[PDB]
RNA sequence: GCAAGGCUAAAACUCAAAGGAAUUGACGGGGGCCCGCACAAGCGGCGGAGCAUGUGGAUUAAUUCGAUGCAACGCGAAGAACCUUACCUGGGUUUGACAUGCACAGGACGCGUCUAGAGAUAGGCGUUCCCUUGUGGCCUGUGUGCAGGUGGUGCAUGGCUGUCGUCAGCUCGUGUCGUGAGAUGUUGGGUUAAGUCCCGCAACGAGCGCAACCCUUGUCUCAUGUUGCCAGCACGUAAUGGUGGGGACUCGUGAGAGACUGCCGGGGUCAACUCGGAGGAAGGUGGGGAUGACGUCAAGUCAUCAUGCCCCUUAUGUCCAGGGCUUCACACAUGCUACAAUGGCCGGUACAAAGGGCUGCGAUGCCGCGAGGUUAAGCGAAUCCUUAAAAGCCGGUCUCAGUUCGGAUCGGGGUCUGCAACUCGACCCCGUGAAGUCGGAGUCGCUAGUAAUCGCAGAUCAGCAACGCUGCGGUGAAUACGUUCC
């Protein structure tokens, strides 16, 4: 708003996985107030990923988010008779939020049966750097880099 | 409304289910609260005038 | 509804409070019960002997 | 219009009720009885200056306490008009009735009495601003009146175009619900219709 | 004067203004500042399909009527079978379905019967109490004045209400300045959610304004122990506090403390105030509700009610019996349902608040798959009912399909209220099982216990409200870098 910033609400660390990250994904996939259901889906996906790989699910998630972390956005502006996109830098928190939203959205509309295996496959693809979120990040990066001339 | 309809309601009706409740101040047949027997607008005016024991403005 | 016509969004609410207490189990001594039935409280409060 | 009733606003805080009874099932009957007897008081007894009407019901017994400026007109010719009014009252209620007139201290600090006087002046066709000024100066001559607001609305002198005007003096803090305001509403009967009168009298914050 | 055209220069006719300065207001795609789910980041929808409600148009006997941008469209209307009802057809009444003055008399009245669709009409009854001797109450017939209208005029109106708008400014007294309208105060610099305050100022003061006092919620203390609770015990019916016992505890409802920039650090004309800290339930207004200034929209309401002028009085008054207010080639607006696997079904299973209750809440028990019916105890209620909370959790099935998704339509069969349910009610059982697969351009709401989601209760009411309204509770998020942009 016009009257300065608004502090962001804090989060708690999950007893099962002591990191704010897992709570962040639960919050992002939470819909209709079913926090327990979101936790169940994320735990099933993480257990599936651990079953398929062997390494720690939080480490796989960290690899995935580091791979899908973007650098610049393409926020647009209009001055006169035309509108053009302006590539600007992104803060780490905003980049993490955008990548998590992209991952969740692409896992929601995948061609599988349940979100356990859907999110397991999505996080594994993001960890290996070949998934839908990675493709979206590459597209955003290149289409923003194509507008480097208008960098005011 | 109509005083003829008021008298018709007040009288003892054949096929008693034909009866109905109206306002005790103006005879409005709608929005009549059985606790008081007045219509909605008359009830509001009476509450503002403060002539109902126990009825007053609510804030919560 | 605050308005007499067509303005449904103008509403005023009212509360009817009623306070109950003094449910004591005082003994039915004849002198005190006669005194109690002889004394009378203002009509704003309702007495009920059980 | 857009201003709420001061009496209702301060109801349950400072002011009291004009009808005291305790009925759970007989509420509708008591309300009908009260409105009927109030209609009876309003009709015919208008010139007595009806300011306050108090109704009390104590265990199937009707107590009536009417505040009027001149108890003489109510009492009539040594208990004749009052006796007839009480007889009509018992005929209407079906129960024993006590009708007692206590006093009115002064009909210039009282709302629904200043308004009644102004309405009478307009009915007998005196200048409305002149009556306004007379009532206001009398309220100032009254000892505890820190502000009196009177509003005149209507045709205001037979004019086809109705207009709404008011004067004020002192303080009339309608937003101060801790304050004490005497509010009254009466209508003046004119030959081209009628004129409604509202009076707000501010008599200090609180006792 | 080569020309363009320059110079001198009228009239008829037309209108009562054309104009010059300055003031206020408003406006600007002018300048400066600030703010708002207003922009931006996201969350969930509408517009696509079906259903419910209101509207326009068409039909008809009426589809009574009003409302028409935001601020009308689940509005008036918090409950249309006749009743409501004000509309249509037909039939009655007509000094009247109702209240009074004046001339007369006596019944008025309560019941059943047949006439009638009922309204209305008479055949049989009791009777005039009042000293109809006179006064006194009541009513019929001639009436006479009158009653009556939901007929109109909200552009004659009062009251009430919406809107700008919880917008923070709007004015007055004295003085001063100018012929005057008018200005000043209300300007200038900080400051606030705020014309809140601070320092100067031909200004000095004040009112309506702001916060505040009213109510709810957030901590503790004192008081209180029943119908509420069970700390140390007895009692263990039945473990359903069931009983004594207890004020240990919540809790209930009476009174206070506390949170008011209170204190400190730096800053700020040292003042306003700003930023951060300790103690705390809460920090700057702890959160919210009530609280709506001068006035505007000739805004709405002659249909809550009331009111001036006109309009009828065998009728535009009134009643009754049916119909209609619920129609239907279409469009709009507001809500619900889905289009599924965050899911459907089967079995088990735990945790609420706030309300309602003698024309009632129907604890159990029985009948019925079922809604419902029967006898019946307790309950004017912290002891009784409502009362089972659903979302939440576990095991199996289904395996992305117009489907174990979807419940619109239709046939058959029952229950409840109502004299009466085709019009014209709700619910229950079986079977049949449509569109719909995320919705075009466009468009709506939302910053914290918010949006999102799931259930509960009330009001209207005999039945019609688990799709409207008002409140209650559970789980419960992501974004705000910034004010250039609508
Ligand atoms: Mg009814
Ligand atoms: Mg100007
Ligand atoms: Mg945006
Ligand atoms: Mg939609
Ligand atoms: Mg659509
Ligand atoms: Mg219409
Ligand atoms: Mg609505
Ligand atoms: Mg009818
Ligand atoms: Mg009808
Ligand atoms: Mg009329
Ligand atoms: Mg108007
Ligand atoms: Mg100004
Ligand atoms: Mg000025
Ligand atoms: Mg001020
Ligand atoms: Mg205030
Ligand atoms: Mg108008
Ligand atoms: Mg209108
Ligand atoms: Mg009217
Ligand atoms: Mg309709
Ligand atoms: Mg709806
Ligand atoms: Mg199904
Ligand atoms: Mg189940
Ligand atoms: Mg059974
Ligand atoms: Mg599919
Ligand atoms: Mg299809
Ligand atoms: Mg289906
Ligand atoms: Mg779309
Ligand atoms: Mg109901
Ligand atoms: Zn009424």
């Amino acid at each position: 708003p016009r009257k300065g910033p608004a502090p962001k609400r804090p989060l708690v660390n999950d007893p099962v996985y002591g990191s704010q990250l897992v709570t962040q994904l639960v919050n992002k996939v939470l819909l209709k107030g079913k926090k327990s259901l979101a936790e169940r889906i994320v735990y099933g996906a993480l257990e599936q990923a651990r079953d398929k790989t062997g390494t720690d699910p939080v480490i796989t998630l960290k690899r995935a988010l580091d791979n899908v972390k973007p650098a610049l956005e393409v926020r647009s502006r209009r001055v006169g008779g035309a509108t053009y996109q302006v590539p600007v830098e992104v803060r780490p928190d905003r980049s993490t939020t955008l990548a998590l939203r992209w991952l969740v959205g692409y896992s929601r509309q995948r061609r599988e049966k349940t979100m356990i295996e859907r999110l397991a496959n999505e996080i594994l693809d993001a960890s290996n750097g070949l998934g839908a979120s990675v493709k979206r990040r590459e597209d955003t990066h290149k289409m923003a880099e194509a507008n480097r001339a208008f960098a005011h | 409304a109509k005083k003829a309809l008021v008298n018709k309601a007040a009288g003892k009706p054949r096929f008693a289910v034909r009866a109905y409740t109206r306002c005790s101040k103006c005879g409005r047949p709608r929005a009549v609260y059985r606790k008081f027997g007045l219509c909605r607008i008359c009830l509001r005016e009476m509450a503002h005038a403060g002539e109902l024991p126990g009825v007053q403005k609510s804030s919560w | 509804i605050r308005s007499p016509h067509k303005y449904k969004d103008s509403r005023e609410h009212f509360e009817m409070r009623t306070h109950k207490r003094l449910i004591d189990i005082i003994d039915p001594t004849p002198k005190t019960v006669d005194a109690l039935m002889r004394i009378d409280l203002p009509a704003s409060v309702d007495v009920n002997i059980q | 219009g857009q201003k709420i009733n001061p009496h209702g606003f301060r109801l349950g805080i400072t002011t009291d009720w004009k009808s005291r009874w305790y009925a759970d099932k007989q509420y509708a009957e008591y309300v009908k009885e009260d409105v009927a007897i109030r209609r009876l008081l309003s009709s015919g007894l208008e010139r007595a200056g009806i300011a306050d009407v108090e109704i009390e019901r104590t265990r199937d017994r009707v107590r009536v306490d009417i505040h009027t400026a001149r108890p003489g007109i109510v009492i009539g010719r040594r208990g004749t008009e009052a006796d007839r009014i009480r007889a009509d009252l018992e005929k209407l209620t079906g129960k024993q009735v006590q009708l007692n007139i206590l006093e009115v201290k002064n009909p210039e600090s009282q709302a629904q009495l200043v308004a009644q006087g102004v309405a009478e002046q307009l009915s007998n066709r005196v200048a409305f601003r002149r009556a306004m000024r007379k009532a206001i100066q009398s309220a100032m001559r009254q000892p505890n009146v820190k502000g009196i607001r009177v509003q005149c609305s209507g045709r205001l002198g037979g004019a086809e175009m109705s207009r709404s005007e008011f004067y004020r003096e002192g303080r009339v803090p309608l937003h101060t619900l801790r304050a004490d305001i005497d509010y009254g509403l009466y209508e003046a009967k004119t030959t081209f219709g009628r004129i409604g009168v509202k009076v707000w009298i501010y008599k200090g914050d609180i006792v």
